[PDB]
């Protein structure tokens, strides 16, 4: 098999920056190298074929170069919408092989999250379980700390977090933290609070509600 | 003009056979091109599985060859994949794609992809609960609301808002797998606080493996 | 322009 | 290791690309890009000798390339290919031979006449007339099927043997 090695595995660059990603083939493939762009939840899309031919419709800031065993994809002016994983693929011979991908993310100014807390619905609570949700909306960088406090007591082991992929327009992330309690534990406590720490916040932000109020 | 679309079960038991079909439109398989299958395990890269020509000639990834059967139906304008003795390593989004020539060509276009999960567990539809807009929402500012989509299996679920009319500011989180073996996710949206008393917000949740279709109106709590 | 054709384009 | 430079010529659709791919990679190919003229390399053992074959699979070209020019200058032997079910491809053979003689400025260029697609029982070209055309030229005639692989090694190995015969003379 012809092994394709991409580098780097991931990179961060500002809007307007020149970005260069490399692809190396284990043996010569002449100019038989294609580049695909894959955005979250979408199929890969052809950008460049035959090492340097730009697919029609693809923005001119994308270019490809190289031959033999060393290839490069270049984005001359990175745009927010260019957040994607890029894959090379040799088309010289079988088996057809792809590189492992390079994830490109946008570096932007710090943006503190807007924080929201949601109590469990009465219907869910009546069924025996209380899910309490904390939302951190449109923030950058991705690193954040979220703590759950019930009557000011720090919770551990009963919450799960989920983070979105970088937004293609504003280059931010959003995050949810969900606290799962039994109906009995939920009904024997009053104050439910989420405490958020982030680079864009000078001091932690707490959002809370009082059960039944 | 040329469109490809995968279809088939999203759940397969270990040791059993995974079967998928790709419906082609805008071009006839009998006219030309090679028609391929490529897969992507969750969070991983792309792996070419195999390709076929309208004549039946098939080419395979050598590590999967013994388990792969690729077939074409020129009358129905479809092509298919059978992958036998599946394991959890076969859990992946499966894509169909075409390329003009056998070699020295490229894949274009591709299907949307279809997730196949290898598991012994049974399908289960989700419960949908409101994430109601807080009563303390800033007057003239921005409020947030959403839906909690809980306890379903397998992935995926699709969430839309107001039938697909509300897309701005929507964030549908990647699902988390719970201790029970069931997934859960939330879908949220930020809206003007001034619209809460008047504008209707409904999340439309669809879970195809269980034929569950749920519409939940999310409003401020009494 | 070496012919007969033959291969096109041999000069 | 001894290097041999071979060139595969013949009308569009006779199977030059299919023969080359079957020889090098052991696959029968239904649709390889008809416009691609590429060079291939294969290490093979022929009569106990380790040979490095450099093969130009020719095609219709709009421009005369640096790669083609290397084979024009240093190509040692030619496979002149026709398809047994395409009379026009057999009629082109004498033009391919006439042109090769002028290109090399020689009446003695190592060559093999190849009648491809012999897996099809339907023959529009009389193989006796092909064997007589090859006899008239003083070259071997080889029947091949890129589909079944019958004669594929024979066609290229016979050309290597013709090159050896030429080098020693
Ligand atoms: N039945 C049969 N078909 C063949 C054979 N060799 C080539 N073909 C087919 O003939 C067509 C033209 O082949 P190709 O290699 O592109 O010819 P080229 O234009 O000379 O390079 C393709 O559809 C091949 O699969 C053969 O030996 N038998
Ligand atoms: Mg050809």
């Amino acid at each position: 098999d012809i092994q394709m090695t991409q580098s780097p595995s991931s990179l961060s660059a500002s809007v307007g920056d020149r970005v260069t990603i490399t692809c190396r083939a284990s043996q010569s493939i002449s100019s038989y190298l294609n580049w695909y762009q894959q955005k979250p939840g979408k199929a890969p899309k052809l950008l460049i074929y035959a090492a340097s031919s730009l697919q029609s419709g693809v923005p001119s800031r994308f270019s490809g170069s190289g031959s033999g065993t060393d290839f490069t994809l270049t984005i001359s002016s990175l745009q927010p919408e260019d957040f994607a994983t890029y894959y090379c693929q040799q088309s010289d011979s079988y088996p057809l092989t792809f590189g492992g991908g390079t994830k490109v993310e946008i570096k932007r100014t710090v943006a503190a999250p807007s924080v929201f807390i949601f109590p469990p619905s009465d219907e869910q609570l009546k069924s025996g379980t209380a899910s309490v949700v904390c939302l951190l909306n449109n923030f950058y960088p991705r690193e954040a700390k979220v703590q759950w406090k019930v009557d000011n007591a720090l919770q551990s082991g009963n919450s799960q977090e989920s983070v979105t992929e970088q937004d293609s327009k504003d280059s931010t992330y959003s995050l949810s933290s969900t606290l799962t309690l039994s109906k009995a534990d939920y009904e024997k406590h009053k104050v439910y609070a989420c405490e958020v720490t982030h680079q864009g916040l000078s001091s932690p932000v707490t959002k809370s509600f009082n059960r039944g109020e | 003009q040329v469109q490809l679309q995968e279809s088939g079960p999203g759940l397969v038991k270990p040791s059993e056979t995974l079967s998928l079909t790709c419906a082609v439109s805008g071009y006839s398989i009998s006219s030309g091109y090679y028609w391929g299958w490529i897969r992507q395990p969750p969070g991983k890269g792309l792996e070419w599985i195999g390709s076929i020509y309208h004549s039946g000639s098939t080419y395979y990834n050598p590590s999967l060859k013994s388990r792969v059967t690729i077939s074409v139906d020129t009358s129905k304008n479809q092509f298919s994949l059978k992958l036998s003795s599946v394991t959890a390593a076969d859990t992946a989004v499966y894509y169909c794609a075409r390329q003009r020539y056998w070699s020295k060509s490229y894949f274009r276009p591709w299907g949307q992809g279809t997730l196949v999960t290898v598991s012994s567990a049974s399908t289960k539809g989700p419960s949908v609960f409101p994430l109601a807009p807080s009563s303390k929402s800033t007057s003239g500012g921005t409020a947030a609301l959403g839906c909690l989509v809980k306890d379903y299996f397998p992935e995926p679920v699709t969430v839309s808002w107001n039938s697909g009319a509300l897309t701005s500011g929507v964030h549908t989180f990647p699902a988390v797998l719970q201790s029970s073996g069931l997934y859960s996710l939330s879908s949220v949206v930020t809206v003007p606080s001034s619209s809460l008393g008047t504008q209707t917000y409904i999340c439309n949740v669809n879970h195809k493996p269980s034929n569950t279709k749920v519409d939940k109106k999310v409003e401020p709590k009494s | 322009l070496i012919a007969x054709f033959g291969f096109p384009x041999a000069x | 290791s001894t290097e041999y430079k071979l060139v595969v010529v013949g009308a569009d659709g006779v199977g030059k690309s299919a023969l080359t791919i079957q020889l090098i990679q052991n696959h029968f190919v239904d649709e390889y890009d008809p416009t691609i003229e590429d060079s291939y390399r294969k290490q093979v053992v022929i009569d106990g000798e380790t040979c490095l074959l450099d093969i130009l699979d020719t095609a219709g070209q709009e421009e005369y390339s640096a790669m083609r020019d290397q084979y024009m200058r240093t190509g040692e032997g030619f496979l002149c290919v026709f398809a047994i079910n395409n009379t026009k491809s057999f009629e082109d053979i004498h033009h391919y031979r006439e042109q090769i003689k002028r290109v090399k400025d020689s009446e003695d260029v190592p060559m093999v006449l190849v009648g491809n697609k012999c897996d099809l029982p339907s023959r529009t070209v009389d193989t006796k007339q092909a064997q007589d055309l090859a006899r008239s030229y003083g070259i071997p005639f080889i029947e091949t099927s890129a589909k079944t692989r019958q004669g594929v090694d024979d066609a290229f190995y016979t050309l290597v043997r013709e090159i050896r015969k030429h080098k020693e003379k």
